């Protein structure tokens, strides 16, 4: 599973209001880190500066396989993680087409003490206009390789970060295809390394 | 309620948790159709004229 | 009526705005404070809306029909000429900071368009809470980070040989400020900003616009 030290993911979803794009709910396969800094924001604040400083148990790619057949609405998405301590965390997602960013979004989330450990939740939180335009543009296009061509450059930075400390708790890259399957997506988690 | 919030804010201080707290944004600096053109060329093109 | 002599509409008000340089060093590009409304001071100038549609990008998200909807008092025309004269960045924060004012409580989005040549360029999109203190419904954008297209701008520009040049680019340089309740999605304030640079060795000044018919 996706998780360092301080911080791990239990659920990730994007979806149409209910339809799935994209969902998630050790011995992980590994991607050596410098085959995508290409794919990311390469000078300050990118992929390779940030794991230099980081934990490298923080970092991670996840190949998500989009669901995009649906006809129905609101566009949200919703991730939730969970820590043994209790922080503030920010969570900046960075869009990147081509490895330039095209849109940020940074939100700050406090914990509820639930069980046996602290969790952050991102509830339902809006898509942006660039998103709701890309995904519309995307899942009308004629043919599947077509959309995949679409999806080669397309990527998603995700830094999860402790706001007092500035410490990167996790960091996930995203790389994208449409499913094969008439119905459903997949996903398959990687640790990034060296 | 912003109110109530203030004598809290006020009584508190340095232990004081923001109810919403900050950073909060979301920054664009792109167009989708720019990236379909890079993806796609005329191919796209042709498809944005129907 | 108070209103139409501050940038102030029926549920929001402008008390300050400003666009800085720091490093401890601070220089001021830009900058403007204001008042709740009230009777102190006279009606603003008008300025014709038509004449300038075409400075921001229109279609469907775009100021005429902006205008066209929301309540007509709430928008503005504010000219800056930018005080370029400093030298550090040479360490340095490129920052926006604003704050408001409601007679209500509620939840404020700001949404600020940068506009070359009437498109849009960057947007950046804020939520603020409002903090609440004596009798005041406050609301602060405090010390929020410039993007890389405009701190890139600022350095082009500033780096000019020529006031007049720095004009020339200004002249097509706009900024489209939109401020919305987010349940309503009524617009509370919408300010256009139109630059040059000051004929000044030091210091900003601004003249503030109603936008009409």
């Amino acid at each position: 599973s996706i998780a360092s030290s301080k911080l791990w993911m239990l659920e990730f979803s994007a979806f149409l209001e209910k339809h799935l794009f994209v969902h998630i709910s050790p011995y992980l396969e590994t991607v050596d880190i410098r085959q995508i800094y290409d794919k990311f924001p390469e000078k300050k604040g990118g992929l390779k500066e940030l794991f230099e400083r980081g934990p490298s148990n923080a970092f991670f790619l996840v190949k998500f396989w989009a669901d995009l057949n649906t006809n129905i609405a609101f566009y949200g998405v919703s991730s939730q993680y969970e820590s043994p301590e209790n922080m503030i965390i920010t969570c900046s997602t960075k869009v990147c087409s081509f490895g330039k960013q095209v849109v940020e979004k940074v939100e700050t989330e406090y914990a509820r003490y639930e069980n046996g450990h602290y969790l952050y939740r991102i509830h339902r939180s809006p898509l942006c206009e660039y998103m709701i335009n890309f995904i519309h543009k995307l899942k009308h296009l004629p043919e599947k390789y077509m959309m995949n061509s679409v999806l080669e450059n397309f990527t998603i930075l995700q830094v999860v970060t402790n706001r007092d400390t500035q410490e990167t708790l996790l960091c996930i890259a995203y790389v994208f295809e449409v499913s094969a399957s008439e119905h459903g997506a997949q996903h398959h988690i990687y640790r990034l390394v060296k | 309620d912003p109110v109530v919030e203030e004598h809290f804010r006020r009584s508190l201080g340095k232990n004081y948790k923001e109810p919403e707290p900050a950073p909060n944004s979301v920054s664009i600096t792109g167009s989708v159709d720019d990236h379909f053109a890079k993806a796609l060329g005329d191919t796209w093109l042709q498809i944005k004229a129907a």
